[PDB]
């Protein structure tokens, strides 16, 4: 652990590449919904039923694409072998970062 | 669970009715006498079971320590010592190990 | 930007082989400023039974600790040299405690029946 | 407005819930299925035998 | 055939040595001790969120 | 007052069902411990 | 197989009258008891000495000094041999203060009083002893509101019984007309008393068998009544029954034990002993008292006051005298059991007392922590630090804790070898950190284990068995493996040390609490100690492979070319392939000058059976030669075979990696064999 030697740097925290779309997709749908609101086409339990799960389903679709999006693309990432080995990081904490 | 308790009109003379004798102290003793047992069922707390316990010295040291002792020094009770609260008080040698 | 901490080490040791006793309890005081002794309790009384350790057990709670008469006999028998005898008397923790069930007008009585020849063998409290 | 939500997994879920179930303080438990079948042996004991 | 203590038979291999309970073993310690620490993962596994 | 979860595991009827074993190989009716109870000393003889 | 039998007993019960006066009452042999303590003297307002008669009384207790007497003098004793046991004016004996501390004191009130146990508390035995209501013996008693009539063994020539009845205002002169009429004592005195004298009476006179016949004729009376109609009468048989299995109970247990009812109305009140309950001497004239010393002035003060009313009788008053006889027994009642009453008495800080029930009952007073949590000599707190140089059954101690806990020992170490003479001696030459100091605390330390303690102790493997060794720092060292046994992380923690004394005790840390017999949690049986988050990355790295398929090559390996073709296979011989080493130890070789890199592959010469974890599987490419050849490709080793023998030729592609952990194991094992012989 020492002659190979590991760190922490800022690109080492990889970013799914398509969360670059899901985000945008999610904020165009709650734009919509929000100005239909206004529009009296849905109401206000509708809206707030909806909130939830848009950014719920898309926080959860980014979760299960973080392992197989690291194990293909970057096997030896940092944080990927800090907690894909089982020493110290949930994948729930990694998400975080 | 693993004691009784004796339900009413089950007086006879030697359960009195409202006692909380062992679950074998009741079925051997059945198996034997024949006045009206009569005990039903008690599936005693974690608090309570510990309260009725074969050594007074245990139980005055857990909770309630002043009806403890009470009602310790007057019916007489007499503790034989074979706990491990009860020596660690006295000062003297746990039996176990 | 690295900083240095007030919890420094030389604030924290510690070591006691003997000296002042409280007055009452007759344990080691407390703390460092009055030279006190490391307190076990609870939790720690579980372990040893886990473990199954009497003797280790039973000397946190005689020897180093109430003992008015053994504590200066292990001292002698530490400053030279000799098997450490297990002592007979209860601590003076369980003589307070009879002392103060005895002013709520109630008796605490030790006995030691014999298995050879059934005598009573009242110790004195 | 009114909406139903649909948590309800069950009141108490950690250290609380075993420390309901193991303090019986009500038998409690299980008892909307345990009390049931108690109660109807301590109602059936007598019988032929 | 007991409730104030049990056998080494009625007990089985001990989790500890991989073999039958030794006499004189606090188990009933052990039990307490072994339903009690996990009670903190109720803790220690929330304690990082 | 309680979240019925009650997925009924491993209950059983409130019948008279499983006579000879009470629950799997538990308790079966004896008929031979106890009418010694009778036999040994005096019970039937009355 | 007879087992050691051991019968210990431990009995409880209300004491007799009898037995405090022979606790406490110490006889001279001038033929004076003197055990009353009559005055409530603490101690002198001139110097702080106490008083004959009073809470520190000298003459019922011990010597303040060990030999010093009341007057002052001093004898020779040191032995239990022929010596003066009093010192004839002075009375006192020479022995040590050790009996100030368990000599007890005695006072008598002029009036009995019931303990508060028993009359205050729920369900008093009391009201199911005589099969009263709580509220009449409550009227009886405290309130006053009564006038008991004790049934007993004197005739009742004054007509019927009457039970209690003083509530009225009309009673101040409604019954002089019809009370008295001759004499005062002749009529008043002979029954119909008043207060604890009453009840303690009633206490005395009924007979408990006859009692226990009453009792199961009520149950059977109340058995054989249907009922089931009315709520009210639904819940009322049941108490009522209740009521009398307890009572029965009660009376049945005091049948046959050597116990009387009268003692639970007590007359003579027991003193703590005064070195248990002391006054704190501080320089320039401080003193902190004790509470009891309080209520115990208050209450001889106000039982002196109801000896001076009681002994003046002559003109005898009236409501006077009760007050203030129940005046000194709510003063009892507040000494004994305080905080249980309507009211508690505060002190001149808006602070109730420490009564003896609080002391008694409590997680920080008696039966709680003083007889479970005891300071202990020989130990000491510190600090935690890693140690990755430290065996498993090692830890490793600061030069100056060791000094404090192994000092007797190394007292030892300076007086056997002679290198010191007394225990002075040896003392100073400690004190100035000697260079041959070190070399005893270094020497009787090897093979004396030590308990290493955390001070939150959460489950069994908290406190552990451990063979120091002396370290330069301030800081413990504590091996890694251990950590999570003890859940101790190193941002800041403190380790609590213990030296066990007794050879069975040292035998008991050795044998039984070090960490290479206790690698399995009691739990289900998981391990406890396995590489954790630095060392499992190491392990990971070492075992993580070689790059597999289009991460290892940018372009096919199909790629028809390269061949070096031609119509004959004479053409450049490169064919860099893999390494070919013979065994294990060529490999680590071949890695250390730097040739190979821990990833890059490798065949490596298989001489044993089939070890790497196969399963189903398929033989990629079998080759096939005109003669027997048998070439095999499997997925990760091959194998040669023939048709006439020697199949000998099984090779594994592997790294150095995975080379050097099973060389690890290997040798481990290998060396830990042939080291234990």
């Amino acid at each position: 652990a020492t002659a190979t030697s590991i760190s922490l740097g800022i690109d080492d925290l990889l970013t799914i590449p398509s969360k670059g779309w899901l985000v945008q997709d999610a904020e165009q749908q709650s734009l919509i919904l929000e100005k239909h609101h206004h529009y009296g086409n849905v109401h206000a339990v509708e809206k707030l039923r909806q909130s939830i799960e848009i950014w719920y389903s898309t926080s959860e679709y980014l979760r299960q694409e973080m392992n197989p999006n690291f194990r293909m693309t970057d096997p030896y990432n940092p944080v990927h072998i800090m907690s894909f080995s089982g020493a110290r990081g949930n994948v729930s904490q990694v998400h975080q970062l | 669970t693993s004691k009784v308790l004796v339900s009413e009109d089950g007086m006879s003379n030697v359960f009195l009715p409202g006692e909380l004798i062992g679950l074998f102290r009741a079925e051997r003793t059945g198996r034997a006498l024949e006045e009206a047992i009569c005990y039903r069922a008690t599936l005693l707390g974690i608090t309570r079971a510990s309260l009725n316990t074969q050594s007074f010295i245990s139980e005055a040291s857990f909770q309630e320590t002043a009806r403890v002792l009470a009602k310790a020094a007057l019916r007489g009770r007499i503790d034989w010592l074979k706990g491990l609260k009860e020596n660690v008080v006295l000062g003297g040698m746990i039996p176990v190990g | 930007y690295i900083l240095k901490l007030i919890h420094q080490v030389d604030d924290k040791i510690h070591g006691r082989s003997s000296g002042h006793y409280a007055l009452v309890t007759q344990q080691p005081l407390r703390g460092r400023a009055k030279q006190g002794g490391q307190r076990v309790g609870e939790m720690e009384v579980w372990a040893l039974e886990g473990f199954g350790v009497a003797h280790i057990l039973q000397e946190m709670l005689t020897y180093k600790s109430d003992h008015i008469k053994a504590r200066q006999e292990v001292l002698g028998t530490t400053i030279i040299g000799g098997t450490i005898p297990n002592p007979e008397d209860a601590p003076e923790s369980f003589r307070l405690l009879v002392r103060e069930l005895r002013s709520l007008a109630l008796e605490l009585n030790h006995f030691l029946v014999s298995e050879r020849n059934f005598q009573i063998n009242r110790m004195e409290a | 407005f009114i909406y139903e939500k649909s948590r309800s997994g069950d009141i108490t879920q950690g250290l609380p819930k075993v420390e309901q179930v193991l303090e019986v303080r009500s038998i409690d438990s299980i008892s909307i299925n345990l009390e049931k079948r108690i109660d109807s042996w301590n109602e059936r004991i007598t019988r032929i035998l | 055939r007991s409730a104030s203590w049990i056998c080494r038979l009625c007990y089985g291999r001990s989790p500890t040595h991989g073999g039958l309970v030794e006499l004189g073993e606090a188990v009933g310690i052990i039990a307490g001790q072994s339903i009690g620490e996990p009670g903190t993962q109720l803790t220690l596994r929330t304690f990082h969120t | 007052r309680a979240a019925e979860n009650d997925d009924d595991d491993d209950w059983f009827p409130l019948d008279l069902y499983e006579a000879f074993e009470e629950m799997r190989k538990r308790n079966i009716f004896d008929v031979e411990n106890m009418y010694t109870l009778a036999d040994a000393w005096g019970w039937t003889w009355e | 197989m007879i087992d050691q039998y051991k019968h210990q007993q431990l009995r409880i019960g209300s004491v007799s009258p009898q037995q405090i006066s022979a606790w406490a009452t110490k006889i001279l042999p001038n033929g004076e008891i003197v055990g009353e303590v009559t005055k409530p003297y603490t101690f002198h307002y001139k110097t702080n000495k106490p008083e004959k008669d009073g809470l520190f009384c000298e003459r019922i207790f011990g010597p303040i000094k060990s030999g010093i007497c009341a007057c002052g003098n001093y004898r020779v004793i040191g032995d239990e041999k022929e010596d003066p046991k009093f010192c004839e004016q002075c009375g006192v004996e020479f022995v040590d203060s050790r009996i100030r501390r368990y000599q007890m004191g005695y006072i008598k009130l002029a009036c009995p009083v019931t303990h508060v146990w028993y009359l205050k508390r729920l369900p008093s035995y009391i009201a199911n002893f005589l099969d009263k209501p709580l509220k009449e013996l409550e009227g009886l008693v405290y309130c006053d509101f009564s006038f008991a009539r004790p049934i007993a063994k004197k005739p009742t020539f004054l007509r019927l019984r009457g039970l209690f009845e003083y509530e009225i205002q009309s009673w101040k002169y409604s019954i002089p007309l019809f009370f008295t009429t001759q004499g005062f004592d002749t009529f008043r005195n002979r029954e119909i008393s008043t207060g604890a004298g009453a009840i303690r009476e009633q206490l005395a006179d009924l007979d408990l068998r006859t009692i226990i016949d009453y009792s199961f004729a009520e149950w059977k009376e109340l058995g054989e009544e249907g009922s089931t109609g009315n709520e009210w009468e639904d819940r009322k048989v049941g108490r009522r029954k209740d009521f009398l299995v307890r009572r029965m109970e009660l009376v049945k247990h005091f049948i046959r034990t050597n116990i009387e009812p009268e003692w639970m109305v007590l007359c003579l009140l027991p003193v703590l002993p005064p070195e248990l309950r002391p006054i704190i001497q501080i320089d320039g004239g401080k003193l902190m008292s004790s509470d009891i010393n309080e209520l115990y002035r208050r209450v001889i003060y106000r039982n002196n006051t109801l000896t001076d009313l009681l002994s003046t009788s002559r003109s005898t008053p009236g409501e006077l005298v009760m007050c203030q006889e129940k005046l000194v027994q709510e003063a009892v009642d507040t000494l004994l059991d305080n905080g249980i009453r309507g009211q508690p008495m505060r002190d001149g800080h808006n602070k109730v007392y420490k009564s003896f029930s609080d002391v008694i009952e409590g997680k920080e007073g008696r039966f709680r922590e003083t007889l479970l949590g005891k300071r202990v000599d020989y130990s000491g707190r510190s600090v935690i630090v890693v140690g990755p140089s430290l065996s498993l059954h090692r830890c490793g101690l600061p030069r100056e804790i060791a000094i404090e806990l192994f000092q007797t020992f190394v007292i030892r170490g300076l007086i056997r070898q002679h290198l010191a003479s007394n225990i002075g001696v040896a003392k100073r030459k400690i004190r100035e950190k000697e260079p041959i100091v070190w070399k005893i605390l270094q020497e009787v330390m090897q093979g004396h284990p030590v308990l290493l303690n955390r001070a939150p102790t959460l489950h069994r493997l908290g406190i552990q068995a451990f063979q120091p060794i002396l370290v330069e720092g301030r800081a413990i060292c504590l091996h890694p493996l251990v950590c999570k046994g003890f859940n101790a992380d190193f941002d800041g923690d403190q380790m609590a040390v213990h030296v066990p004394l007794s050879l069975e005790a040292q035998a008991e840390a050795r044998l039984l609490m070090f960490s290479h017999m206790n690698l399995l949690s009691p739990a289900i049986g998981d391990p406890i100690s396995v590489p954790t988050q630095d060392m499992l990355i190491g392990l990971y790295i070492l075992t993580s492979g070689n790059r597999r398929g289009i991460c290892a090559n940018r372009y096919n390996p199909w790629n028809h070319k390269t061949y070096q073709n031609e119509r004959i296979d004479d053409t450049n011989y490169k064919s860099m392939k893999e390494p070919f080493f013979c065994n294990f130890y060529d490999a680590i070789g071949a890695y250390r000058q730097k040739r190979i890199h821990l990833d890059s592959p490798l065949w490596l010469r298989w001489q044993l059976d089939q070890r790497i974890i196969a399963s189903k599987e398929a033989p990629i490419e079998v080759h096939y030669e005109s003669l027997g050849t048998y070439h095999e490709i499997y997925a990760h080793y091959l194998i040669i075979r023939s048709v006439k023998k020697e199949i000998i030729d099984i090779y594994i592609r592997t790294t150095v990696g995975h080379i050097s952990l099973y060389r690890e194991i290997e040798e481990a094992i290998q060396g830990f064999y042939q080291a234990c012989s």
